[PDB]
């Protein structure tokens, strides 16, 4: 749980390619094959999601999610 | 010429590291001061700074007195004794030597011929893994002319020109070890030791029955949904009764993890309260 703390790094996920390892095109510019850890869902990932990732290692940590009409009928 | 235990005095380590880390990104070099011994174990003392201009990438010692202005203004205390080898930092690159390290290493050892250098990595240096390692050069001269005694070890499996240059100039890399005392440690642990306040501060409720029922209310979502998990669960193989339900979430356990925690952290609560109303 110590990892999952800062200063993380953005990317994008991609694709899965096994149980426990997808890839990322990071924001960074390049791509990189990296295993996700357990403790982690895993069906809320296989679009081109938003991420966070571990620095160094560019690893893989958790996940992180997110006009006014004003009339009426009378 | 093996088994050489480096031990280090744990006041001696962690100014290698504060000044080792301050200066960063631009790397830094200060000296070591301790004593040899017969062969194995070459202590370590205190350390100490030199000043210097320090690069990413490069440094040197520009005054030649400091260190030796300090040396006479510390015998008057006599707090600790003569020099034994010096030091320099890696910042982000990994822990290694390099051409400029080993021509003024190459002095050190013909001047004393047991004399150490010490890398340091403080980046990826974090709580844990310390990566720390020191290293004697070796007479390339005597390898062309061409030592284990029934114990080795630990060798490493990374730092590439560590790894695979590592031992045919670099040195016989060497271990260490800490002189980690009782006298030390229980004036080191004395962080941790939270307060006699600390045990009994009955901290608010109004998060804890906001905690209360709201827990139960996470509990059911996976208790019935693992009462779905049980309809038969004898279909169409017994791995089928495994690997179609990939560990996404687990639930028995999920439940059991927060059971067990909501009660500890509860029974607590209750105690600490009728503890404290014997304050009076």
């Amino acid at each position: 749980k110590r990892i999952q703390s800062v200063p993380l790094v953005i990317g994008q996920f991609l694709e899965p390619i096994d149980q426990n390892t997808g890839i990322v095109s990071s924001t960074t510019g390049m791509s990189y094959v990296v295993r996700i850890l357990s403790t982690l869902d895993r069906e809320l990932l296989k679009p081109s999601m938003s991420v966070a990732l571990h620095r160094h290692s560019n690893a893989l940590v958790d996940i992180l999610p997110p006009e006014k009409p004003d009339v009426t009928y009378a | 010429d093996t088994k050489e235990t480096v031990y280090i005095s744990s006041i001696a380590l962690l100014k290698m590291l504060k000044h080792g880390r301050a200066g960063v990104p631009m790397e830094v070099m200060g000296l070591m001061l301790g004593e040899f011994v017969d062969d194995y174990t070459v202590n370590v003392v205190d350390v100490f700074a030199m000043p210097q201009s320090g690069t990413g990438v490069s440094v040197e010692a520009v005054d030649d007195v400091f260190q030796a202005k300090m040396m006479d203004m510390l015998k008057q205390t006599g707090r600790d004794q003569m020099v034994v080898g010096w030091y320099h930092s890696h910042p982000g690159f990994g822990c290694w030597l390099s051409s400029v390290d080993v021509n003024t290493q190459k002095s050190f050892e013909q001047l004393n011929s047991r004399a150490v250098a010490v890398v340091v990595d403080p980046i990826q240096s974090v709580k844990g893994k310390v990566v720390i390692d020191a290293f004697r050069l070796i007479d390339t001269g005597a390898l062309i002319n061409n030592q284990t005694t029934s114990n080795t070890g630990l060798l490493n499996k990374a730092n590439i020109q560590a790894l695979i240059h590592g031992l045919n100039r670099h040195y016989y890399s060497l271990n260490i070890d800490y002189h980690k005392t009782a006298k030390e440690t229980k004036m080191l642990m004395n962080l941790h030791k939270e307060q006699w306040q600390s045990g009994l501060k009955m901290y608010d409720y109004e998060e804890k029955e906001e905690s209360n029922l709201a827990a139960t209310k996470s509990m059911v979502k996976i208790a019935e949904q693992y009462s779905k998990r049980i309809e038969e669960e004898k279909e169409l193989t017994e791995e089928e009764l495994k690997t179609r339900y990939v560990g996404r979430q687990d639930p028995k356990k999920h439940l059991s993890e927060t059971a067990d925690e909501t009660l500890e952290n509860n029974i607590v609560s209750v105690l600490t309260a009728g503890v404290n109303s014997v304050a009076i």
